[PDB]
């Protein structure tokens, strides 16, 4: 039997599934450590590797990209878990090696591949404390080109009144996503700052892992794919909505939680986002 | 419980590993170049050490 992880329910993805919308024909690039395409609960449509010593994007030697991918799009069947957007066209854009790290040029090359291959959504469950002009230019170009770009806010927790959101989440063109638990409480590691945009479940999130396994991971990495998946559900119900409109729909329909420094606009609610008229619940 | 080591910035990667293992013997320490982009999962057992090209610590080590 399949299980629906709590976070998929918490963002109200099942409301979209019951309306008949599951992300079909929406192309989502998981820009990450690869995706294990042999997992029976994932269908990988394509991809490319930017990692010089790991040329196969369908081999995930870390495990992280596979877990992120399953939150986006684990298949709707009688096994494993259920993804937010289980019919999405999933692309493994490998820019991180086995050790979890990549050079800025690898991430940028992956974003360029995504643009060149007409990806509708990019998820980047990744980050670093410094930006670069070339990184900002790549995400800005993807957004200018119509791509919804979603990234983890970072796991730096608080630092007085300072922002601890990392890049590329910290760029205005990117939706920076923080983490809450099943009670809507901010995770203590979740980055904070005026750049934090919305929150999604990021504590004890069950998803796919390489070699046909499953497991519970924590992180703003786990929160981001709930929002990338939500964006794919929205686009499957409104295929002509622009990235601008998808982004506003998610921002304008969150359940507000605490102060925006710590919670941004609150918890996404993809049911409310995918209606024509938007308000907060 | 100590989870950050700001006093290790500017020390050698060797001294950093030794100190962190005294405080957190079960730590899974991974050494990465500073100025790379990394996965954003939170692993309570892990301590990443970000090093400059001289192999000195270039960022405050913390758990996660
Ligand atoms: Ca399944
Ligand atoms: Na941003």
């Amino acid at each position: 039997a399949q299980s629906v992880p709590y976070g998929v329910s918490q963002i109200k993805a099942p409301a979209l599934h019951s309306q008949g919308y599951t992300g079909s024909n929406v192309k989502v690039a998981v820009i990450d450590s690869g995706i294990d395409s042999s997992h029976p609960d994932l269908k990988v449509a394509g991809g490319a590797s930017m990692v010089p010593s790991e040329t196969n994007p369908f081999q995930d030697n870390n495990s992280h990209g596979t877990h992120v991918a399953g939150t986006v799009a684990a298949l709707n069947n009688s096994i494993g878990v259920l993804g937010v957007a289980p019919s999405a066209s999933l692309y493994a854009v490998k820019v991180l090696g086995a050790d979890g790290s990549g050079q800025y040029s690898w991430i940028i090359n992956g974003i360029e591949w995504a643009i060149a291959n007409n990806m509708d959504v990019i998820n980047m469950s990744l980050g670093g404390p410094s930006g670069s002009a070339a990184l900002k230019a790549a995400v800005d170009k993807a957004v200018a080109s119509g791509v919804v770009v979603v990234a983890a806010a970072g796991n730096e927790g608080t630092s007085g009144s300072s922002s601890t959101v990392g890049y590329p989440g910290k760029y205005p063109s990117v939706i920076a996503v923080g983490a809450v638990d099943s009670s809507n409480q901010r995770a203590s590691f979740s980055s904070v700052g005026p750049e934090l945009d919305v929150m999604a479940p990021g504590v004890s999130i069950q998803s796919t892992l390489p070699g046909n396994k499953y497991g519970a991971y924590n992180g703003t990495s786990m929160a981001s794919p709930h929002v990338a998946g939500a964006a794919a559900l929205i686009l499957s119900k409104h295929p002509n909505w622009t990235n601008t409109q998808v982004r506003s729909s998610l921002e304008n329909t969150t359940t507000k939680l605490g102060d925006s420094f710590y919670y941004g606009k609150g918890l996404i609610n993809v049911q409310a986002a995918a209606q024509h008229h938007h308000h907060h619940h | 419980m100590k989870t950050e080591w700001p006093e290790l910035v500017g020390k050698s990667v060797e001294e950093a590993k030794k100190v962190i293992l005294q405080d957190k013997p079960a730590a899974q320490i991974i050494v990465l170049p500073v100025g790379t982009i990394v996965t954003m999962e939170y692993a309570i057992d892990r301590v990443r050490l970000f090093v400059d090209r001289l192999d000195n610590i270039a960022q405050v080590p913390r758990v996660g």
